[PDB]
């Protein structure tokens, strides 16, 4: 019975491609031909987060786009003010090895979790005054690569078992999970709605999942290499992806295909984070060439670099309103850019 | 949970000397900048002293500079010295914390009773007495001398309720904001050089006695008080 | 002490030539044996005796001043 | 600053509480620990030391020793080698009673972040190994191999096969033999530290 | 007749001009170098314990080298000084000061190396900025030290035939106090500190080279042109220096040494020029702090 | 393997059957929404420095 459905799968795949293929009518770059290029973009370092002595790991932008908060493996992770450059808290983390940190939109809890294939829940709101562990989210066999708070009770966190989930902060379990994925899940992206998510995982593939029901609805290829990153537009049509083959791409959930991609010649380092502008038109898309470049959504072209680190970087957050770009490198320096 | 107890009271003759220690228990103690309200007995709150996070820093009132010591085991301590006729009041040990978003002046100490035997920001409460009844809505005046909104947009106009036999709890913080563990019954109002406290549904516990306080900068200048009676 | 002794001795000779003679001869210079320095220079014999007094005069004073000419250290 | 003076003063507070924290922790040495699964990990530091990555520590001769057992990650070794690029020393463990641990090592002593990085090996289980060779020949596990089938011959065409996957002069493996009972492994692994560490200060001074 | 000679007065001389031209390369040299070597300790690092010894001594040698001016002017116009009383016995008394910093710093520095290469375990506990500042402020009280005769005995004398004034050092002229200050500037600046650097470097070549995966080399040739540089470039100036102070104020012998003391002081300041050179090429650490500018 | 090649199969069915619309029009979409939040976009347009918190 293994030849019937094999065949079946085959025939379900081409059929898949062939629809795909149908409905690109037009290309994208002779749609955006039309549009005046957005000129070069120069961002100056208005802020330097200094203050951390080991390798950034995230940089989660706040509701207020005032406090960003940044994750390193010295064992700490402090909360900074992008006004002040003032240190709001300092949260001693259980273990060092720590690969995402996650805000929660209305401010009262910060998760972040590591190799401990645990996704702590932090509580800034505490009335002892300090900063406690709240949650700490167990259940993953696998190293936890990116965590996003949907609101202030669930969570969707994505694990390096080939297991993105649902978690329920109140009570600690999990309630639906999210399989299909052969590889590590090495990235994920709530929607701005907060109903869906995107995630990029370590076999060249971007499936997007429905909170609800815990069922994929759509599945994306076309990445030769691993996926490190992955976006919503602003919108919530589309979304981009991230890949260590140093090119990302502009998939959409309504043409089900890619539609730009984001690649040079002299470009090959690997991509590390990639984020939106709030009008979508800006694609700060983090390298590991030491640099952070800008590409336009829309052209599809290069429009400027942000080229301040001796390292390279490993997260980019835009502000909830498009103030600033926070880009934490290797390097501990963690710079407000604008 | 959180508890700031204190001791040290009773009848002190003029130009003696007193020990006051505030026993704060329940709480991340270190991290917070312990200030002293006093109060007398017919009369509204008034600042005394304020240390910080660590002894950084140690302000005092222009009454109070030279002739008391503020230190800090969990505890924090007052050193009474010098006692003139006018020190007779109930004192508060009073918890704040300053980082973004914080909640000064949080949580008032039970406070213990001690008895005897011009350049400021002044506050000004003409109104004294706002008679109102239950479920009616109300509002709480106070002026200030100079603008208190700042140049990065905080006005340091905070709002203090304290019942009858009940020590002061924070209501409203920087004239906007809404400190936690209060009814959605009180908001805060004002701009640029008068503030008000409105109520909306006032309740039968709302009655008591308001202090508008300030904190643009020190010495902490309190309003005169006014007591919202019954009917 | 020094300046007013080689000016009195200066003093002593009623022409500037021998005047002169005196007031250039009375250099400090650490050269050895000036009188070679005065068997060297075309000049009459008042001269001569002029800047041999004027020399050995100089010349006794920057021994007995006792002073180095100390560079750095 | 009306009360951002107090802001300021708690994140210098904080700030130099960072600073001792960050200098406090550069007194522990990490040494990354790799191996097949069940490769001896576990049985080297027993007379010292106390699901996902476990770490183990020890002091040995004033040294703090923070070892990343990260055997328990069932994931791939690309995505997050690169947390241990500021690793001391790898220590490699074999088991020698058993090709799987000749690809491994090939993988991680010429990894893009471990060029600079000496790979400590430890050839464990020397009697399972000795016993074997009694029993069964090495043309079993080294089909290549051509020479007697004795205990130290063997053992150290096994030493220079692995260390012959070396491509970057700049590091040295230094092998190592243990009989899973001897405590001689903490004084290997205390030298092996105290060269590195020699090693690094030269770099740092100009002088390496 | 303006030509005020009469025993042929010439001018300056082939030794003055090479300590003039020594004097003008150490400065040109300078004026970069020391500058780029503080910008980098100071916002690139002293976050780093082995970046606070390089910060100090540059800023010693750039201090040295910064009143390399009054010597030139001095040497110029005949060992003229037309400044004050005050301004001889400080600037001079400066100078010494860097220059005898110059030196302890580089001392210490190879007693830090030292520490570092035989007390492995050891100096990941006595690193620290604190540490490190207490012996670089230890080296600098010990400068201070032996400059105190330079402020306790500068005394500016005149000639009054020329408007030339010149002014050195006068112990009183008739006192033993010369003697027992040169032997002790002499032995801590160039006899102790040598041995320090010769011992230290010696002891790290012997130990570097005992165990592999740290012969590389290139610590031998830092040994070698920190040594052999320091010695060459220093033992001119310190035996003319205690040569002078023991020789009378007179004599052929000294009148030689008078000469040549302008160019051992210039070919001192050749170290002084040199020793950020080897820090900066050296120092591949140096590199990380360039790009990072 | 039989199970999971048949869950495979059931996941292909149903992102088969996800309506889909021309490409154009989700381009046409991403147009008109960057098209209308130019204005309230602070990073390709330089805010003045009156306004603006980071200097």
């Amino acid at each position: 019975e293994l030849d019937q459905l094999r065949q079946e799968a085959e025939q379900l795949k081409n059929q898949i491609r062939d629809a795909r293929k149908a409905c690109a009518d037009a290309t994208l770059s002779q749609i955006t031909n039309n549009i005046d290029p957005v000129g070069r973009i120069q961002m100056r370092t208005r802020r330097t987060l200094r203050g951390h002595l080991a390798k950034i790991y995230a940089m989660h932008w706040g509701t207020d786009s005032r406090l960003l908060v940044s994750a390193s493996q010295d064992g700490k992770l402090i909360i900074w003010d992008s006004y002040t450059t003032n240190k709001v808290h300092a949260i001693p983390l259980r273990s060092s090895w720590v690969m995402t940190c996650a805000y929660a939109p209305s401010g009262n809890y910060v998760a972040c979790g590591g190799l401990d294939n645990i996704c702590s829940i932090y509580n800034l709101k505490t009335r002892e005054g300090n900063v406690r562990v709240s949650r700490e989210l167990a259940g993953h066999t696998g190293y936890l690569s990116c965590c996003r708070f949907l609101d202030d009770n669930q969570i969707v966190t994505s694990s390096g078992d080939t297991t993105c989930a649902l978690w329920d902060i109140e009570t600690g379990q999990q309630t639906t999970t999210f399989t299909g994925h052969t590889g590590d899940v090495m990235s994920l992206s709530l929607a701005p709605d907060t109903r869906l998510f995107v995630s990029g995982a370590c076999d060249a593939s971007a499936k997007l999942w429905d909170v609800r029901e815990g069922m994929c609805r759509q599945t994306f290829t076309g990445h030769e290499s691993d996926i490190n990153a992955i976006c919503f537009f602003p919108n919530g049509n589309a979304f981009a992806t991230g890949s260590d083959d140093a090119t990302c791409r502009l998939f959409d959930l309504r043409a089900d295909q890619e539609l730009m991609t984001y690649s040079h010649d002299n470009i090959i380092c690997g991509i590390t984070s990639v984020s939106f502008s709030k009008s979508g038109r800006l694609l700060l898309a983090g390298y590991d060439d030491f640099n952070c470049n800008v590409w336009d959504a829309l052209k599809a072209d290069r429009a400027g670099v942000l080229a301040g680190h001796d390292n390279r970087v490993s997260c980019l957050g835009v502000t909830d309103d498009g103030m600033a770009v926070a880009t934490g490198s290797w390097d501990s320096f963690l710079k407000i850019w604008n | 949970d959180v508890q700031l107890v204190e001791s040290g009271g009773g009848l002190v003759q003029p130009g003696g000397s007193r020990k006051l220690s505030c026993s704060a228990s329940g709480f991340a103690f270190s991290s917070f900048g312990m200030h002293w309200v006093r109060q007398a007995p017919e009369k509204g709150l008034e600042w005394v002293a304020y240390i910080s996070s660590g002894s950084g820093t140690i302000y005092y009132a222009d009454t109070v500079k030279g002739r008391f010591t503020i230190s800090r085991k969990n505890t924090l301590f007052l050193q009474m010295t010098s006692l003139r006729s006018e020190d007779t009041a109930m004192y508060y040990c009073v918890r704040s914390i300053y980082y973004y978003g914080s909640s000064p002046f949080d949580f008032w100490g039970q406070g213990t009773t001690l008895t005897v035997s011009g350049s400021d920001i002044v506050m000004t409460q003409a109104t004294s007495s706002v008679p109102v009844t239950p479920g009616e809505s109300v509002s709480i005046s106070c002026r200030s001398s100079k603008s208190l909104l700042h140049s990065n947009g905080n006005t340091y106009l905070y709002w203090f309720l304290q019942r009858p036999g009940q020590s002061p709890q924070l209501l409203i913080y920087r004239m906007s904001n809404l400190a936690s563990g209060v009814p959605d019954r009180f908001s805060g109002s004002g701009s640029g050089t008068a503030f008000t406290l409105t109520i909306s549904r006032l309740e039968a516990e709302d009655v008591g006695v308001y202090y508008c306080m300030q904190h643009l900068e020190y010495p902490l200048t309190f309003g005169a008080g006014t007591k919202l009676e019954l009917k | 002490t020094l300046q007013k002794k080689i000016e009195e001795i200066a003093a002593k000779y009623k022409h500037s030539v021998v005047k002169k003679c005196c007031y250039d001869g009375a250099c400090v210079n650490n050269d050895e044996t000036c009188e070679q320095r005065a068997a060297r220079i075309s000049l009459g014999p008042r001269c001569i005796k002029a800047f041999t007094e004027c020399c050995v005069v100089a010349s006794q004073l920057r021994a007995n001043i006792s002073h180095k000419d100390m560079q750095l250290g | 600053s009306a009360e951002e003076r107090a802001a300021l003063e708690r994140s210098k507070a904080i700030e130099k509480n960072l600073k001792e924290d960050g200098i406090s922790a550069a007194k522990d040495v990490k040494l990354l620990l790799l191996g097949a699964d069940n490769s001896g990990k576990s049985t080297i530091v027993k007379q010292m030391k106390i699901t996902g990555i476990v770490e183990t520590h020890f002091t040995f001769k004033n040294l703090h020793f923070r070892l990343f057992d990260v055997g328990g990650q069932r994931s791939e070794r690309k995505k997050w080698i690169h947390c241990f690029e500021d690793v001391t020393a790898i220590i490699f463990c074999v088991d020698l009673s058993d090709h799987e641990s000749l690809m491994l090592f090939d993988s991680i002593c010429n990894n893009k972040f471990f060029i600079d990085t000496s790979i400590i090996l430890f050839l464990n289980k020397k009697d399972l190994f000795g016993e074997k060779i009694k029993k069964s020949p090495l043309t079993i596990c080294f089909p290549e191999y051509t020479g007697p089938n004795t205990y130290e011959d063997a053992a150290a065409y096994i030493q220079a096969q692995f260390e012959s996957k070396n491509r970057s002069p700049n590091k040295e493996i230094y092998c190592h033999m243990t009989c899973a009972t001897d405590t001689n492994n903490a004084q290997v692994i205390f030298d092996a530290v105290t060269d590195i560490i020699i090693a690094n200060n030269l770099r740092g001074c100009g002088l390496y | 007749l303006n030509t005020p000679v009469d025993k042929t007065s010439n001018t300056l001389r082939v030794p003055d001009i090479l300590a003039l031209v020594i004097f003008a390369v150490v400065f040109l040299v300078g004026v970069l170098g020391n500058a780029l070597v503080v910008w980098v300790t100071a916002f690139e690092a002293k976050r780093t314990i082995n970046a606070i010894w390089f910060l100090n001594l540059a800023v010693a040698d750039f201090l040295s080298c910064l009143a390399l001016p009054i010597l030139f002017t001095s040497i110029v116009q005949h060992h003229h000084w037309p400044f004050g009383g005050a301004a001889c016995s400080i600037l001079p008394s400066l100078i010494l000061l860097n220059m005898y910093a110059s030196i302890l710093l580089l001392a210490t520095i190879s007693a830090d190396r030292f520490l570092l290469v035989f007390k492995p375990i050891w100096c990941q506990n006595f690193r620290g900025a604190g540490l490190a500042w207490i012996a670089c402020a230890v080296a600098w009280g010990l400068a201070l030290l032996l400059t105190i005769p330079s402020f306790l005995y500068r005394v500016v004398r005149e000639e009054y035939f020329p408007p030339k004034v010149l002014c050195g050092v006068d112990y009183s002229h008739d006192k033993r106090r010369e003697r027992a200050v040169a032997i002790v500037r002499l032995v801590l600046g160039f006899l102790w500190p040598l041995l320090t650097l010769t011992i230290c470097y010696t002891f790290i070549l012997l130990r570097t080279w005992s165990r592999r995966a740290t012969r590389s080399t290139k610590t031998l040739k830092v040994v070698v042109a920190v040594v052999a540089s320091f010695f060459i470039f220093w033992l001119p100036y310190q035996v003319t220096g205690i040569m002078m102070s023991f020789l009378e104020p007179s004599s052929p012998t000294f009148l030689l040494l008078k000469k040549l003391d302008s160019l051992c002081v210039s070919f001192a300041y050749i170290n002084c020029c040199i020793n950020p050179i080897i820090y900066v090429v050296a120092g591949q650490g140096f590199q990380g702090r360039l790009r990072k500018s | 393997s039989i199970a999971q090649a048949r869950k495979l199969v059931e996941q292909l069915k149903m992102e088969a059957n996800i309506d889909r619309i021309k490409v154009s029009k989700a381009a046409a979409d991403l147009m008109a929404y960057c098209e209308a939040h130019a204005k309230e976009d602070p990073l390709l347009t330089p805010v003045p420095a009156s306004e603006n918190p980071f200097r």
